């Protein structure tokens, strides 16, 4: 039997490689953590260190408030006891604000001016967030790429929660924070517009989801059959081929009629996943506003 | 008919049987005992397919489709029409992921590299099983599988799921999708990053896997590095699928009420059970 | 209708994308070659992209693609017939020849730096605080091929300096020689280091390297690639 490289089978360090610097501003950088010896038969067994900007900061601690005041009324419902708190975890919810308020800012705080709150927090936890993975791709002067992939979702979620319930006129038509709750809210919005199989850029991102899980699980198992041949190395692959991506291609195009390459494998990936916040932000962005049930316009096409 | 690189490659052997008699190619395309098989099987199924289409009276593709036994037939054989074909053409499906495994196989030696790819796919294979021979057989009616059908599996799914109400509180269903998820979240960013590290901004060099990392660390205090990585994917997505399988595996065969249901358990527990508040006193 | 249209134009969109992709991923191994190597006649139905300009690093220059290709050395391969898409026997041993399994890519003559400029590959008894910090350790342990004779031993580990990681295994062999073996590719136990893909005889066929401090891409492939050849040519011995 074989060496599948999936867990290493020796592992070794040295120092702390502080990382790289160029224009990044070494003073907000954090002091190094320890060194994992679990993690190390995976990945990298270094943790540490971290950039903590103005930004990192505000984003966290919108992030912790948001957080936080979801712990409160967890806490009000269970009535301040414990093992309820344990026992019914799952379905506590702070739920939107009622119809009638529609997307006013007055809702008494027991019923949805609290959601607000919490909302308010998230916002701007993700945005600012959002704005870091600029900043350092910027300090590091790299490809905007990730702050653009990130945005993908930011749609998504944006749609969910703040677009698609201001064009229903009323905080209630958005999701509650609850672990069960919500669940349900999704199949509820399957029922209340046709039936979901049916929108079809839902039918669209399942294609996607999927395809991701397609797609990634193929890459990996790929660079990881050609290691053997110093292929992890993607980026000094793409500019000067090695045996290593020739083989990755001719496995490929022996077995599927085409192929990618070193750089390219990475734009399908990319896609083939940022689209599946793509094609949703959409899809549910459509049903209710722009067509009330799936099923009939399965018929009508319109 | 080759890449540039192609030549030096293309010797003989690799084969798993045969010997040379079908090492060879044809196109792009790589051959083998196993290229055959796929091809018998991949056709000889599409044609039960096509006699299924007349026998339903019709050729629209989204309307096609061939149904399981109905329940009455149980776990043996079936009128072609109802079932009977049915149960071929899975049977052709089948050895023809198979098929298309091996082949793959004899490819990763003649190109001397790794198994991890059918390695990898023999997973959507056994999802694939699982829907069309494990359940069923346990539940012990070929009729609990899906119907090959554009739409008619979609309603396959819809009805099967909803028979045990919502299903998202199946727990391995949970599972399942937390993967299908994260798994995205990562190649979303391998691609975001090695492309963030070789396309710069305008007038600088390539970056450097150093640089990779560096971002990353400054923005959530970790690397896994490029070859985890690329290890994480292989296993977010094999699992995602792996308890995907599981928790339909189970669905009828050892958990068949209300999946909701199952959760009482959990807030039933002696200590808690009893006491007034929340949301369940 | 608002999502009828919607559902189009983004069809649209979704094809426009396969193209740009599709084309992306031709810089390399296109234009196809006829099995001697002269230009195809079907070169399908997607173009040559526009060639687009890499900045390399350290002012060790640029890379353009798409570019001319060039095989840059000698393929000791014939035809086994008169038709089109067949094997093509290795006219001696693909081993040394560098065919097949076995290939081998014109990698500059250089080794891969990490971002600071110094060698990304080096070998441990020169890598400042570099040690072993789990895992059975194979240093001093004996080397095993697959016809399970002993061919030389363990010296030293090379690693990945940045990714803290272990690539090779220097081997010194029964003549006071050293070879380099990919990690990947070696099964090391409690008493043993074991190469499924080498036998014993083989070891010495392992490519050499000139620096004994450094070792360029050309030479990592080089290696790694004689020895996956193993795998299928030394099976008769293993
Ligand atoms: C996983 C749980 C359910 C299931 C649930 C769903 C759900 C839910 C959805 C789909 C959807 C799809 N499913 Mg399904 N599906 C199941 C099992 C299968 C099997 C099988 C052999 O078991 C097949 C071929 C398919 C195929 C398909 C696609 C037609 C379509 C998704 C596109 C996609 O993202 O592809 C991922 C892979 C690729 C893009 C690769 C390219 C290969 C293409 C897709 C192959 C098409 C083959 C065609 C259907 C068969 C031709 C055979 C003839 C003999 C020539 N499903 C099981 C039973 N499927 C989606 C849909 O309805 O879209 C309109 C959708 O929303
Ligand atoms: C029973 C209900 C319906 C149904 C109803 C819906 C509904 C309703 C929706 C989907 C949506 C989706 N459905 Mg569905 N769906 C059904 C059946 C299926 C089947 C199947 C095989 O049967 C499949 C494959 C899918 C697949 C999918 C996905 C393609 C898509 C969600 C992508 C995603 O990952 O979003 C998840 C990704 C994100 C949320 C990314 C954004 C990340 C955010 C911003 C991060 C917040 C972080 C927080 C602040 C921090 C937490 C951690 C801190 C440490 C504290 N559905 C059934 C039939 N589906 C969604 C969609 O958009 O559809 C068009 C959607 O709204
Ligand atoms: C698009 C379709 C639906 C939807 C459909 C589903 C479905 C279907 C499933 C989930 C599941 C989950 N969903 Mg959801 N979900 C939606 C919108 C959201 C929003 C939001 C702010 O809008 C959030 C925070 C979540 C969050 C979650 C997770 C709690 C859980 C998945 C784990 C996972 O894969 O993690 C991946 C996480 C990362 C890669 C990031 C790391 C963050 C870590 C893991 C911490 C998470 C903490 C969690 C969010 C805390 C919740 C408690 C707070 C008090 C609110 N969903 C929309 C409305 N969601 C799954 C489940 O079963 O859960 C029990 C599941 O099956
Ligand atoms: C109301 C319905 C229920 C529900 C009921 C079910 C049920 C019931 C099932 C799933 C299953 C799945 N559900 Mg669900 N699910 C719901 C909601 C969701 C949501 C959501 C956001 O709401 C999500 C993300 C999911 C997600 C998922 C997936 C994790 C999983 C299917 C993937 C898989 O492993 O396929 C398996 C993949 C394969 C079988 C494909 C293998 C490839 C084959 C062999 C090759 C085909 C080749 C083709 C024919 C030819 C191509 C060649 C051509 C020339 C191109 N569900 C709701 C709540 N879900 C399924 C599961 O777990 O399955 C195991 C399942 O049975
Ligand atoms: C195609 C879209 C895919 C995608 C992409 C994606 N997600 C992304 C990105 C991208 C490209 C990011 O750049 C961003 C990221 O940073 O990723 C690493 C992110 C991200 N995707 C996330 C989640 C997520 N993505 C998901 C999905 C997906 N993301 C898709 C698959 C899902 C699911 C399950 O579908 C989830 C849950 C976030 C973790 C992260 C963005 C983080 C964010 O928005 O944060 C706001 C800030 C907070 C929540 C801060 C507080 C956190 C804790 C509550 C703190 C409390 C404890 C702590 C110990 C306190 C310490 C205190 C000190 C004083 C000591
Ligand atoms: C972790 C599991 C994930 C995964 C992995 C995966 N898929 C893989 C691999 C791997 C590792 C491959 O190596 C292999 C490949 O080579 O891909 C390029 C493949 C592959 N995954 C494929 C599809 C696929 N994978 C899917 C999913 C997934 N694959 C998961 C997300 C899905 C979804 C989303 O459901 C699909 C459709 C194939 C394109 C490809 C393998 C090629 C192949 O099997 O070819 C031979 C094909 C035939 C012989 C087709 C004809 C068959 C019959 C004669 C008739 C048709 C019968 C069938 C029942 C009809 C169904 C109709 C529906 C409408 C109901
Ligand atoms: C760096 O490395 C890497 C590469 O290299 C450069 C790669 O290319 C790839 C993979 C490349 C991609 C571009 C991914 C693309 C995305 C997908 C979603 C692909 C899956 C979808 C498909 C439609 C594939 C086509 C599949 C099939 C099965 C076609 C089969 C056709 C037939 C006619 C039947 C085959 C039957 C037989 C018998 C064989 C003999 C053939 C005859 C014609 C006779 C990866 C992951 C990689 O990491
Ligand atoms: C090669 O390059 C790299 C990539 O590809 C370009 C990557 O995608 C990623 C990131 C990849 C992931 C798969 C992480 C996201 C997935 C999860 C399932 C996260 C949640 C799971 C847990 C078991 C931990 C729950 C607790 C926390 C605090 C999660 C916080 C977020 C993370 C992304 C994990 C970081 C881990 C630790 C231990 C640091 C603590 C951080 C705090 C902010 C607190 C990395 C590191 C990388 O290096
Ligand atoms: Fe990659
Ligand atoms: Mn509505």
């Amino acid at each position: 039997a074989e060496y599948q490289n999936i867990f290493s089978q020796v592992q070794v360090r040295g120092p702390a490689d502080l990382g790289m610097t160029e224009d990044v501003n070494l003073a907000n950088r954090s002091g190094v953590g320890p060194f994992s010896t679990l993690l190390g038969w995976f990945g990298n067994a270094q943790l540490g260190p971290i950039y903590l900007g103005s930004l990192g900061v505000l984003s966290l601690f919108s992030g912790l408030m948001w957080f936080f005041t979801i712990g409160i009324w967890f806490w009000y419902q269970a009535g301040w006891n414990p093992a309820v708190f344990l026992r019914d975890l799952f379905f506590f919810s702070l739920e939107p604000p009622a119809p009638e308020y529609g997307l006013s800012f007055a809702a008494p705080l027991k019923e949805g001016g609290l959601w607000l709150i919490a909302s308010f927090f998230m916002f701007v936890a993700v945005w600012s967030w959002w704005g870091r993975t600029y900043l350092r791709a910027q300090a590091l002067g790299m490809g905007k790429h990730t702050a653009w992939a990130f945005l993908s979702a930011i749609w998504l979620w944006m749609v969910h929660g703040f677009i698609y319930p201001i064009l229903e006129g009323s905080w209630s038509e958005a999701v509650p924070y609850g672990i069960f709750s919500h669940l349900d809210w999704t199949n509820n919005f399957s029922l209340v517009h046709g039936n979901l199989h049916y929108n079809p850029f839902h039918g669209l991102s399942i294609a996607f989801l999927y395809g991701s899980a397609l797609l990634f699980a193929m890459h990996g198992a790929t660079i990881l059959a050609v290691s053997r041949f110093g292929g992890e190395r993607e980026l000094e692959q793409i500019a000067d081929r090695g045996t290593a991506a020739e083989r990755a291609a001719l496995f490929w195009r022996w077995t599927m009629g085409f192929n990618a390459t070193m750089e390219g494998i990475h734009r399908w990936a990319i896609w083939m996943a940022v689209l599946v916040t793509l094609t949703g932000g959409i899809g549910i962005l459509l049903s209710d506003t722009v067509v009330d049930n799936w099923y009939v316009w399965g018929q009508n096409h319109g | 008919a080759l890449l540039s690189f192609e030549r030096k490659y293309r010797v003989p052997g690799g084969t798993l049987v045969g010997g040379n008699l079908f090492d060879f190619w044809v196109g792009p395309f790589y051959v083998g005992f196993f290229g055959v098989a796929t091809f018998f099987f991949a056709a000889l199924g599409i044609i039960l397919i096509a006699w299924s289409a007349v026998l339903q009276g019709t050729w629209n593709p989204q309307l096609i489709s061939v149904y399981p036994p109905a329940l009455e037939y149980g776990l043996g054989g079936a009128p072609l029409a109802k079932g009977g074909l049915w149960q071929i053409i899975t049977i052709c499906a089948t050895g023809a992921f198979v098929s298309w495994a091996l082949r793959e196989v004899e490819i990763c030696r003649k190109l001397g590299i790794g198994y991890h790819i059918p390695f990898a796919f023999a997973f959507a294979i056994l999802a694939y099983l699982t829907h069309v021979l494990f359940r069923p057989v346990m539940m012990g009616a070929w009729g609990y599988a899906f119907p090959y059908g554009i739409w008619t599996h979609l309603d396959w799914v819809s009805n099967t799921g909803y028979t045990y109400g919502n299903f998202h509180y199946n727990p391995a269903h949970m599972i399942a999708i937390s993967f299908f998820f994260t798994n995205a979240l990562a190649l979303a960013l391998h691609g975001a990053l090695v492309l963030s590290a070789a396309n710069p901004e305008k007038g600088k060099e390539m970056r450097t896997p150093d640089h990779e990392d560096t971002f990353f660390r400054d923005l959530v205090g970790y690397s896994i590095g490029t070859l985890g990585i690329h290890r994480l994917g292989l296993l977010l997505s094999l699992s995602a699928v792996f308890f995907s399988a599981l928790c339909m595996i189970i669905t009828g065969t050892i958990w068949f009420d209300q999946w909701v249901d199952w959760w009482q358990w959990w807030v039933k527990l002696p200590w808690w059970a009893n006491i007034p508040g929340g949301i369940n006193g | 209708d608002l999502a009828s249209l919607a559902i189009y134009s983004f069809w649209i969109f979704l094809a426009g994308l396969i193209y740009y992709l599709q084309t992306e991923n031709m810089r390399e191994g296109y234009p196809l070659e006829n099995e001697d190597g002269t230009p195809a006649a079907n070169q399908g139905p997607f173009p040559l992209p526009k060639p687009k300009t890499f900045i390399l690093p350290h002012g060790r220059g640029t890379l353009t693609v798409p570019g001319p290709e060039s095989e840059d050395r000698p393929i000791a391969l014939a035809r086994t017939a008169v038709s089109e898409g067949f094997p093509h026997a290795p006219t001696g041993d693909p081993m040394k020849d560098g065919v097949g399994p076995a290939s081998w890519v014109a990698r500059r003559d250089l080794p891969e730096l990490d971002g600071h400029g110094h060698n990304k590959i080096k070998p441990m008894k020169a890598a400042a605080g570099f040690h072993v910090s789990a895992g059975k350790n194979p240093i001093g342990l004996p080397v095993r091929g697959c016809d399970l004779e002993i061919a030389g031993k363990v010296v030293d580990i090379w690693v990945d300096i940045p990714e803290q990681m272990a690539r090779f295994l220097e081997v010194e062999l029964k003549d006071g020689s050293t070879r380099l073996l990919p990690m990947q590719m070696v099964k090391v136990q409690s008493n043993r280091v074991h190469v499924n893909a080498l036998s014993s005889d083989l070891f010495a066929g392992i490519p050499t390297i000139k620096s004994p401090t450094e070792v360029t891409l050309l030479e990592e492939d080089k290696i790694c690639g004689y020895v996956a050849g193993g795998l299928m040519y030394a099976a008769p011995k293993r």
